[PDB]
RNA sequence: UCGGUGGUUGUGUUCUUCCUCCUUCCCUGUCCGUGCGUCUCGACGCUGGCGAUGGAAAU
RNA sequence: AAAUGGAUGACGCUUAAGCCCCAUGUGCGUGAUUGCCCAUUAUUCCUUUGGUGAGGGCGGCUAUAUGUGAGAAAGUGUAGCCCUCCCGAUGUAGACGUGGCGUGGGGGUGAGGACGAAGCCGAUGGCGCGAGCCUCGGAUGGACCCGCCUCUAG
């Protein structure tokens, strides 16, 4: 009720709805995809010139579940995710895999 | 398993001393959530009846009693609750249950909803498993007859927690969202 | 921590071995069976006396 | 010490069984030791309660100490009842606190226990030379209860990991403060 | 006991064994299936080479954290895979020395799969592709 | 909406013809007003596009007299010095739902204003929504899981009439026309539905003998 | 010369402590002044106000006074001052004074290059070339 | 744990515990070893991407 | 039963989202003893600062050129002589401390300046918890000025 703390983010994934399901995704990698307004440097900028674009990504990891309904907590490396990402798509990958 | 208020039997006495060697040993039946509350009720009863305080007495047993089996029975519970503007009120009520602990737990919840009486204002005088043909309440005697039947109507059926959809298709179980 | 516990209590290895033996399947089956017999015989005999 | 604990448990079981088989009762010895934990802060404490808590070495929330239950001490515990929660320790609770949260008071310094040699150095007595000596002198009372417990810094513990019912109101009423008998062990297992 | 300095030492999950079918989760070959051949001499990456005819995945190295090891396994006693060594990947069109190694190992792998009683179903199984459809939960599966 | 010449020219150069965003259409018949609004408002904040139809079939617990009096109390409130600035009392059932959802959103930030922009709230099922796809329902607010049978309830359309709404006859006239057209069409293509059903049957005895057994094991054949 | 580079340098705060309400008056400087007002919200530590400096912000004594290059700055005025920094080459870098003229700067820069003493305001090209 | 073996606590007019002393099976894991020529700070493995002197990358 | 339109905070809620009570992970009459959320609080880790602080090293012989390398002061206070460890840290009126910051002038000492002094300007950065110090650029200026130890005050 006192305000927000921006070093941790809350992510809702499709088809989890349970704490036991959210525990499967602890440690998985997460990225937020957006676009800028010109071509800046990227990974494999010189080896794969076809990758150059306005697209950019911000990465993070899942730390622990939140609540009892399948929400997870995410830390975005060192910085924090921008507030313009609220309500938008987040990618939850399947690696690193324990299975 | 479901009911709170387990069945406790507390045995105690006043500490031996001169001017009263070999004091009488008393037995007490109480229904409490845990044995710490059970011993607290035992000393309250001892103080107000035998003029014996917990400082000058000792507890010999705080055992848990065992019930018979898992059949359906009738239980008569005579109970008393205190309130201002009315003093002490005594009543006898009948319940259907499986064990004595369950029947008394029902009585405590019943007194809460219908008369707004808390746990510490209620004293239980006794509980007994009575047979048919001598229960005086029709809300209990209506389950006695053999060939008793009734349907389940106005049911609210909730799905297992794993399925739990939010938006579902109108003419199918397609689960559009969640 | 295993090595801190052993440093403070040199008898810990023997204490843990006794718990491991109590956990053994064959020994606990005999112990439970023997205990029932011992209690049954004493209860029957004390009532007779 | 291990043999003494196992012999005492077997003897008490045999006496209790002997009484029950013959239709009588066996009275147990009154508890001699208690564990006292502070469950309230440092704001608005009346002068009498404030002085007692200082004499018990409980100046901070969730500080814990061991006391002997004689008549002078029991009268002190009753005066600060709404500020503490206490009960009777078990062998595992004593072992956990000494082995995991035990700090000695050497030369005015708070020193964590890491080996037996510093225990032998701090207590010049020959009856206290190892960690098992400290455990026995607390669990089974003992002639050096005061020497052992005063040579230990008050234990500093974390809040209960599952929460607590009600810091106001007595445990009998459904709260937290007051005497809890042996149920204090479940309370402490989530704090240590 | 195995010393950490010895080459035979390795700390990988028991699911990832030679002959195990795996689903690739990242890289240009994401979603395909391949057969785990062996592990590099140190605690290095595994060497996967699905039959090039079936899945079109050549011999390469992969980290164990970027695959899912399934429960279906094919026996590899006949195959040797002793020619796979770290320096062949250290060298960094396809050289024909690499082609001959890939072709020879592939034939042994194909023959071993055919020797398995369910060879025809396995060959079709290795052709398939894994994807996440709208409305499925990978955490409820069993693999 | 209303593509200008800039938009049509760009689509002509690029080669684009049509585009349709992902939208959920909810049939609001026999739904509790407050429970449906709370569920929809949270979904709007989570980045969803929602169209709700048949807003005149929403239900409110209580008698019609009780609920009509409640609205007349709301209508009494107005800025005395200048009523054209005061609270605005909308009268259509679809406008009432949007006002209820708006009070469950942070409406004085850009985030809440954007969320409210993603709800449409039609009355009946208009012609541009009929053929889009299957409609959905909210089982947590369906009023046959919510209300006891013996309790009286209000239909929103009946209450919105008698306080100012003057399109009840228009809505019911259009709805009856839609039912006849949809009913006639659905009776048609019964032959192709039966033909497809008679195709899945007799597909067995044509498939290989192993795939039919796998279908039987999983309870699909 | 290559300094002993610290593994990590941590600054507790990068922003400066500016005066209260210095942005609303042109004549007020931005240098910190301790507020002494009975009703002052900065003094009373309200949640959304500016912070006041105290001892907790002090820098780690290990990496204090160390520039991003890894050197410590010592002012230098003539050629003779360069010989104090010769032995402690990897710890100190010279800073030529602002008022030293262009004629004297030629001798200082020439001598420093011979002695392998780093300067922060010399010529960049001479630092690039290796011998 | 079993079978014997005599001292012990306590009911009831014999048996009930606990001990010490042998006999059967059953379980687990034993011993030894490495101080520095006064003190302190410094030393950042493997794989890929980016960087080959440029209106360059990175912080 | 009252004087502007209007407040369980609002919407709303009636198989309550109301009143009185009872429970809890995966699996609620078969897992006995943590369903979950939020602090300048508690535990734990890192850093600063002050101590009625607690310990330790300080007699430099192991061997070594360039084309594994730097320090070490017997010490209140500094860029703290160095290394471990423990305990406190908010605060109006008020008291005290600081090899704490800054300004004009005197005695000493050491420099700078027409290859450009003071003054002035700044998306010039660096250092310090801070008062502040210093470099940079001027497509500004055109003759004086500063570091350190002490003394002094309009
Ligand atoms: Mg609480
Ligand atoms: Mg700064
Ligand atoms: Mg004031
Ligand atoms: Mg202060
Ligand atoms: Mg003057
Ligand atoms: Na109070
Ligand atoms: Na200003
Ligand atoms: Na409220």
């Amino acid at each position: 009720l006192h305000g927000q703390n921006k070093n941790t983010a809350l992510v809702r994934i499709e088809n989890v709805n349970t704490t036991e399901d959210a525990k499967w995704y602890v440690g998985k990698r997460v990225c937020y995809v957006y676009h800028g307004y010109k071509i800046k440097r990227c990974v494999r900028w010189s080896k794969a010139p076809a990758r150059r674009s306005n697209t950019r990504a911000i990465w993070g990891r899942i730390t622990r579940p939140h609540g009892t309904s399948g929400t997870v907590r995410v830390k975005f490396n060192g910085s924090s995710v921008p507030a313009s990402a609220i309500g938008r798509r987040i990618r939850v990958y399947l690696y690193p895999s324990r299975i | 398993v479901r009911p709170h208020l387990r069945h406790y039997c507390v045995v105690g006495r006043e500490t031996p001393s001169e001017k009263n060697p070999q004091p009488t040993v008393y037995k007490f039946e109480v229904f409490a959530p845990n044995f710490v509350v059970a011993k607290s009720r035992f000393w309250r009863m001892m103080r107000e009846k035998n003029k014996v305080k917990s400082t000058h007495g000792d507890v010999l047993s705080c055992k848990v009693v065992k019930d018979r089996k898992l059949a359906a029975r009738n239980y008569s519970v005579d109970i008393a609750y205190y309130s201002q503007r009315c003093g002490y009120t005594h009543m006898v009520k009948e319940f259907r249950d499986v064990c004595k602990a369950g029947a008394v737990s029902q009585a405590y919840n019943d007194l809460a909803s219908r008369h707004r009486a808390r746990y510490h204002n209620i004293e239980v005088l006794g509980v007994k498993s009575i047979p048919n043909h001598e229960v005086r309440r029709l809300n209990v005697a209506q389950f006695h007859p053999h060939n008793l039947s009734f349907p389940l109507l106005q049911r609210r059926v909730k799905a297992p927690r794993k399925d739990r959809v939010i938006f579902v298709k109108k003419n199918s179980k397609r689960a559009v969202v969640a | 921590n295993r090595r801190l516990r052993l440093r403070l209590n040199p008898f810990q290895k023997k204490e843990k071995a006794m718990a491991k033996g109590m956990q053994n399947k064959k020994n606990r089956e005999a112990r439970h069976a023997a205990k029932v017999v011992r209690l049954a015989k004493a209860r029957k005999n004390v009532a007779k006396a | 010490y291990s043999r003494e604990y196992r012999s005492t448990e077997k003897k008490l079981a045999g006496l209790r069984r002997n009484a029950r088989q013959h239709g009588n009762y066996y009275l147990e010895a009154k508890p001699k030791v208690a564990v006292v934990t502070r469950i309230r802060g440092i704001a608005k404490v009346p002068p009498k309660q404030r002085k007692i808590l200082q004499l018990l070495r409980l100046r901070q929330i969730f500080n814990t100490v061991f006391v002997r239950l004689n008549k002078p001490m029991e009268n002190m515990l009753r005066a600060v009842e709404p500020y503490i929660a206490y009960g009777y320790p078990s062998l595992s609770t004593v072992r956990a606190m000494v082995y995991k949260r035990g700090h000695l008071k050497i030369n005015g310094q708070r020193v964590k226990i890491t080996d037996n040699q510093m225990i032998k150095d701090k207590y010049h007595n020959d009856d206290i030379v190892c960690a098992e000596d400290i455990v026995n002198q607390i669990y089974a009372c003992g002639k050096h209860f005061r020497t052992v417990t005063n040579g230990l810094w008050p234990f500093k513990l974390a809040p209960p990991a599952g929460g607590m019912r009600q810091k106001r109101r007595h445990f009998v009423e459904g709260g937290d403060y007051g005497n809890r008998d042996t149920l204090i062990n479940r309370f402490l297992a989530r704090m240590i | 006991k195995v010393s950490r300095k010895s080459p035979e030492y390795s700390t990988v999950r028991k699911s990832c064994k030679p002959g195990t079918i795996a689903i690739i989760l990242a890289g240009r070959f994401r979603g395909r299936r391949a057969v785990i051949l062996k592990q590099l001499p140190k605690n290095g990456p595994l060497v996967i080479s699905g039959p090039m005819k079936y899945s079109g995945v050549p011999i390469r190295r992969i980290d164990s954290r970027y695959i899912i090891a399934t429960s279906t396994r094919v026996d590899l006693t006949g195959v040797d895979t002793s020619a796979i060594t770290p320096e062949i990947f250290k060298r960094e069109t396809v050289s024909d020395e690499r082609a001959q190694l890939q072709n020879a190992i592939d034939t042994a792998l194909i023959q071993a799969i055919k020797k398995d009683p369910l060879g025809k179903e396995m060959a079709g199984y290795l052709h398939s592709v894994f994807t996440i459809k709208p409305g499925d939960a990978p955490h409820r599966l069993k693999w | 909406v209303l593509p200008s010449r800039r938009s049509l020219n760009r689509s002509s150069r690029k080669g684009f013809k049509k585009h349709r965003p992902d939208i959920i259409v909810i049939d609001l018949k026999d739904h509790v007003l407050g429970r449906a609004a709370a569920i929809v408002a949270k979904q709007l904040l989570l980045g969803k596009k929602i169209t709700v139809v048949r807003c005149e079939k929403l239900t409110i617990a209580g008698s019609e007299i009780r609920n009509k009096i409640k609205y007349l109390q709301f209508l009494r409130k107005r800025k005395l010095s200048n009523p054209k600035l005061g609270p605005f009392h909308h009268r259509s059932p679809s406008d009432v739902f949007i006002r209820t959802v708006r009070s469950m959103l942070p409406r004085y930030t850009k985030r809440g204003q954007r969320a409210l922009r993603q709800l449409v709230a039609y009355e009946g099922v208009p012609v541009n929504v009929v053929r889009t796809g299957g409609r959905v329902v909210i089982p947590k607010a369906q009023r046959h899981n919510c209300y006891r049978n013996e309790r009286r309830f209000t239909v929103l359309g009946n209450m919105c009439k008698h306080v100012g709404w003057k399109y009840s006859d228009v809505v019911e006239k259009l709805e009856a026309a839609r039912i006849e057209k949809s009913g006639r069409h659905h009776k048609k293509m019964e032959k192709v539905r039966v033909a497809w059903k008679n195709a899945r049957k007799e597909a067995l005895k044509k498939m290989p003998q192993k795939n039919v057994e796998v279908l039987k094991k999983f309870g699909l054949a | 010369v290559k300094p002993f580079v610290p593994r990590n340098i941590v600054k507790k705060r990068t922003k400066k402590f500016t005066r209260h309400r210095c942005e609303l008056f042109p004549q007020l400087s931005s240098s910190w002044r301790k507020p002494r007002g009975e009703d002052s919200p900065v003094r009373r530590r309200y949640k959304g106000q500016k912070a006041m400096p105290n001892k907790g912000y002090g820098s780690d004594r290990r990496t204090k006074y160390i520039t991003p290059s890894g050197f410590k700055n010592f002012p230098v005025n003539n050629v003779q001052d360069l010989y104090m920094l010769l032995m402690q080459n990897r710890k100190y870098a010279g800073v030529i004074s602002h008022t030293v003229g262009a004629k004297a700067r030629k001798a200082i820069v020439r001598k420093a290059h011979e002695l392998d003493v780093r300067l922060i305001n010399g010529n960049a090209k001479l630092r690039r070339v290796d011998v």
